[PDB]
């Protein structure tokens, strides 16, 4: 459990990424969660309606994924100042700052 | 309380399941913040009579 | 106490045409299907046409191409266009229709007279 | 995976015999010189399968039955044979496994997936079997359960999901192993007991009969509307009577109105020719609609109209009913208008003058008994009310109970329906006052109907849980925590989670109730953080807090 | 305090210890000076 | 008005949790506002209809809330890591840093 | 089973009962053939970006 903080990073990516994946498979109360049974199955008149829930819904799960991430970088973006920080003042000089 | 909303919620995926885990990770980040700040010290000192 | 009535017959020639015309009044609030039938001389009541609240219209085999059965959008009047006749149409035709009891608006079933298409 | 198993653990009865067919069967049989043939399904004992020398017969008829040894016909210790039937939309399905065993007298230990084996299309219910000949029988429930492929596809082991707290945690992280710490798995709310009806004691039915069964409708232009308050509002005489026309109700569903409370209620009564029927619905257009009686387009009520030919008609035709035809604008919803003035039509002033450019605003009706009904006269009612959550002065019939405190219970205080706990007030009602309500608009205090007292509302106890683990790779004991929430109130599978509901290891925490860990006096570092400053670990082997 | 879904848990330190925390790095200081913070 | 911080802090934390449980009483365009009322007053099929304007509009809420207090934590982690550093170099040592 | 995308030959070997195969996101990457008794592969049909 040395290097947590390297693995946490890994493992919430690929875990944002997995349930994006799976909310394509929620019908979002429609008919079906396939177009092509909406298409075949029904006349455009009234499989407009059908298609327009799901896109809302799709629509929605991808703003929540892209929210998401724009937070998480803000706080990478901090660790990766902080590690220049470092390297400027610990590795090419001595430091006086404590701890 | 209801069960037929319970049902029609059901056909919204996975999002109560994101919420509920954001919410827990603010929650469990607010201890290390203090353990951060205070916890500084190996011993407990004692100043002199 | 007779919810339902039968209009539009008449005598016409062979090929000739009229207009049928079942009313009810509270057709629009029911939204109850509504068939006709016919009964002539020497035989038993069949089958003429049938609309459902969608429009979805069925036809006799011997009336369809000419006999049209249609319903207006409001006042609640419904039509059987008849043409191309033959003298063979002259018979007695009814309709049915579903009135409320009980809540829901169509368990009960009704027959009206029925009304005289003497084609020569 | 969700759907119909065997759960784990479980009696299966032992037979060494009519049997019921619930919902599927785990038949399993060890032998060695094949004493036992097949399978008799069906309802009144209605398909067969048997299997004498070599071929396996698989026939379904109609047969006649203490057995021993068309639409279809399929025709073709040392050992265990274990088998899955169960029917499903239409199909019966069958799944098998064989394997050999060496033991006596009961079921080895051991893991082995169950392939399928033939699906038949019958279509037959079927609620009872019998076997035809040491066999075992289970049952099958719905439940969830977590599965293992292994590296060729083959099943090698499952979880399942709702037999202790550590299946359950196993299951929410979706894993084998767990790591040493503290999970949070399912939440965990009281449920009620009874439930409570309070309504007022009076025994007056509403005068329904006064406004249907009335002797002089009031013409249209002029509508009587009547008022109905105090009085218990039966429908079940509209409901017998099938003389109606027309009985549409537009915010509510017609046949749930024994059960409701209304707090306002109006009707109004008239007559009109079945033509102009159609013209009573909101939105509508119309010389009724624009100029006699409006409708508003947020209505919630009822309107019963049926015929009245036999009533309302004089030998020439009556000629009493009246209704304006000439108004200079339309009608607002509900606003009556019974002025009397010439209508002008041109640009010169009636100054009471009829003719030229001067009409009277009013026409008359022929009611001759011979017409066509879409003339004929029609008695028209039309049924109002206002729907809040209130008082509701108007209830509909309904039995009082008795009343219960200090228990999580279901109550309905003139329809005030909710759930919760009710208490002894020290609140100060004023003497016209309902009701309490809180900073957020809650309920939480009631009057009662038949006594007059207060009564606060508290909500039901709810929580979550949480499982305390070392790893498993250390031991396979845990703890669980309810939060927020008192012990005496802590009440699953009896030999599992019964175990963690009761016992002399109960702590009560700051953070809520915790079940499985023994509470020492000396103080460590801190290993699993509770909470309020209490950890818990595992050392000398148990759990302690 | 009332709820529909809604909990507040407890911090995991309660008051006396974070005071206790404060009077261990205020008596190191006094007594200490800045060394107890590198070493012994 | 000495301590601004914390009181602001606490008064952003009890408010906007008071809008939300105030949010549970709109309509969002249904008949009402309680669940147990349009079970109670209509056949299943249009329940159903009510009861989903009601789903999507407090579901709409909670997403709000969520991000605020998602984007809130982030600020007060900036604020307890100058804390930590504060409490390192002031107090445990002498600094040169001016201000 | 409908889809698109390109079929080519594999070396996963099914059991004697199985029809397809899913991926650790539930979506169908291989598929038996119903006549000959190979198993094929799925792969996405290419896309990008310029
Ligand atoms: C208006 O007046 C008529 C009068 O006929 C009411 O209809 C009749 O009401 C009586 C009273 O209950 C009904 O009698 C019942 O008949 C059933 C069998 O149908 C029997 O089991 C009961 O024991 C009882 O005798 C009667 O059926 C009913 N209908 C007829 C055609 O007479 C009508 O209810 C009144 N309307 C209102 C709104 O009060
Ligand atoms: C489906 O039918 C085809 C057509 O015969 C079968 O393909 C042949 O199978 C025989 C079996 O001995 C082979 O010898 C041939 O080489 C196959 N190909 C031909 C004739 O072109 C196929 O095996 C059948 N499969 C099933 C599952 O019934
Ligand atoms: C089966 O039920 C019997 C009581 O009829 C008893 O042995 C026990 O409750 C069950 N056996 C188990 C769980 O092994
Ligand atoms: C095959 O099935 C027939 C059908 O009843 C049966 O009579 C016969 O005994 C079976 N053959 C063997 C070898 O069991
Ligand atoms: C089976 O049961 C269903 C309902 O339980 C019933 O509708 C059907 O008629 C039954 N069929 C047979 C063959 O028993
Ligand atoms: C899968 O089957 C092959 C036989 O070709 C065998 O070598 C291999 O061990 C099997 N996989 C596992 C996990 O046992
Ligand atoms: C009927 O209700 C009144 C309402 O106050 C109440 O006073 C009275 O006691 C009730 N009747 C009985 C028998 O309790
Ligand atoms: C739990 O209930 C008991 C008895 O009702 C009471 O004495 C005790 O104070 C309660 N504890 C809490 C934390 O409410
Ligand atoms: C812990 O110490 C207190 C006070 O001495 C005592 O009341 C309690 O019983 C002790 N607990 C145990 C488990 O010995």
């Amino acid at each position: 459990s040395a290097l947590g903080k390297l693995q946490d990073v890994v493992n919430q990516n690929a875990q944002a990424l997995n349930t994006l994946v799976k909310q394509l498979s929620s019908n979002f109360g429609a008919i079906s969660s396939v177009l092509n049974d909406i298409l075949s199955r029904l006349d455009p008149p009234e499989a407009e309606v059908q298609i327009d829930r799901l896109i809302t819904g799709r629509l929605q799960s991808l703003q929540t994924y892209v929210t998401q991430q724009l937070i998480r970088a803000a706080e990478i973006r901090a660790s990766a100042n902080l590690a220049a920080t470092k390297m400027s003042e610990c590795v090419l000089g001595q430091s006086k700052r404590v701890d | 309380d209801s069960t037929e909303c319970s049902n029609l919620l059901l056909q919204y995926g996975s999002f109560c399941t994101q919420l509920n885990r954001a919410l827990t990770g603010i929650a469990v980040e607010q201890d290390k913040n203090t353990q951060e700040v205070f916890a500084q010290v190996k011993q407990i000192y004692k100043t002199p009579p | 106490q007779v919810k339902l009535e039968e209009s539009g017959g008449g005598s016409v020639q062979a090929g000739g045409s009229l207009r049928l015309i079942c009313t009810a009044p509270g057709l629009t609030h029911n939204n109850c299907g509504l068939d006709w039938y016919r009964r002539a001389p020497g035989k038993e009541r069949e089958f003429v046409s049938s609309i459902s609240a969608d429009g979805t219209t069925s036809y006799a085999d011997s009336v369809k191409g000419r006999f049209t059965i249609s319903k207006d959008k409001v006042e609640d009047t419904v039509y059987l266009q008849m043409n191309s006749l033959k003298p063979e149409d002259t018979a007695i035709y009814s309709c049915k229709t579903a009135f409320p009891y009980f809540g829901n608006s169509c368990v009960l079933d009704y027959w009206g007279q029925g009304t005289s298409v003497t084609v020569s | 995976t969700q759907d119909l198993f065997l759960p784990f653990f479980s009696n299966v009865t032992w037979f060494h015999p009519v049997l019921p067919f619930n919902d599927g069967v785990y038949f399993a049989s060890t032998e060695k010189s094949n004493i036992i043939r097949g399978w008799i399904f069906g309802t009144t004992l209605s398909l067969l399968i048997v299997n004498n020398a070599t071929n396996v017969v698989i026939k379904v008829c109609e047969f006649q039955f203490d057995p021993f040894l068309c639409t279809f016909e399929y025709v073709s210790f040392k050992n265990l044979r274990e088998f899955v039937f169960k029917n499903i939309d239409g199909y019966f399905k069958i799944y098998s496994k064989h394997t050999p065993i060496n033991l006596v007298r009961d079921l080895p230990q051991g893991f082995s997936a169950l392939e399928p084996l033939v699906d038949l299309p019958i279509g037959i219910n079927i609620t009872r079997f019998q076997t035809l000949l040491a066999y075992y029988v289970g049952y099958l429930q719905p439940r969830t359960f977590l599965l293992k492929y292994n590296e060729n596809g083959t099943i090698t082991d499952a979880v399942d999901c709702a037999l202790d707290p550590l299946s359950e945690t196993k299951c929410t992280l979706k894993s084998f192993t767990v790591e040493k710490g503290i999970y949070q798995t399912s939440n965990f709310r009281v449920q009620p007991t009874e439930s409570i009806v309070r309504f007022p004691n009076i025994t007056n039915l509403c005068p329904f009969g006064e406004v249907f069964n009335a002797t002089r409708f009031a013409s249209v232009y002029a509508w009587n509307r009547k008022r109905i308050s105090n009085c218990v509002a039966d429908y079940s005489v509209l409901y017998n009577s099938a003389s109606f026309s027309t009985f549409k109700c537009y915010g509510v569903s017609p046949t749930k109105l024994n059960d409701l409370c209304f707090t306002n209620v109006y009707a109004d009564s008239f007559v009109i020719r079945g033509d102009e029927v159609r013209q009573i619905a909101p939105g509508q257009t119309g010389k009724i609609a624009d100029y006699n009686y409006k409708l508003p387009d947020d209505f919630t009520g009822c309107v019963i109209a049926w015929n009245s030919n036999n009533l309302d008609s004089k030998v020439g035709g009556n000629y009493n009913y009246l209704y304006r035809l000439f108004r200079k604008s339309n009608l607002k919803p509900f606003e009556r208008d019974i002025s009397t003035e010439i209508y002008q039509a041109g640009s010169t002033p009636c100054n009471g003058v009829e003719g030229f450019n001067c009409y009277f605003p009013l026409q008359s009706y022929g009611f001759q008994p011979t017409n066509g009904v879409g003339y004929q006269p029609y008695r028209v009612v039309v049924l109002s009310f206002e729907l809040l959550h209130a008082p509701a002065t108007v209830c509909g019939p309904k039995k009082s109970t008795n009343l219960v405190k200090n228990k999580c219970v279901n109550f309905n205080f003139n329809g005030l329906t909710g759930t919760g706990v009710l208490t002894e007030s020290n609140k100060k009602f004023l003497p016209f006052q309902q009701f309490g309500r809180d900073i957020a608009d809650t309920t939480d205090a009631v009057r009662d109907p038949q006594t007059l007292e207060i009564l606060d509302i508290t909500p039901c106890s709810f929580g979550g849980v949480s499982v305390i683990t070392p790893g498993t790779n250390t031991s396979n004991q845990v703890a669980v925590l309810y939060q927020d929430v008192n012990c005496t109130e802590v009440p699953q599978l009896t030999p599992t989670w019964r175990v963690y509901s009761t016992g002399s290891n109960v702590f009560q925490t700051r953070a809520g109730c915790l079940i499985g860990a023994e509470h020492v006096n000396n103080s460590y570092e801190c290993d699993i953080p509770i909470g309020a400053g209490i950890c818990a670990s595992y050392q000398t082997q148990s759990i302690i807090a | 305090q009332k709820f529909n879904g809604l909990t507040v848990l407890p911090p995991l330190l309660t008051d006396e210890m974070i005071a206790q925390y404060t009077s261990a790095l205020l008596a190191g200081t006094i007594t200490s000076g800045w060394t107890f913070g590198a070493g012994p």
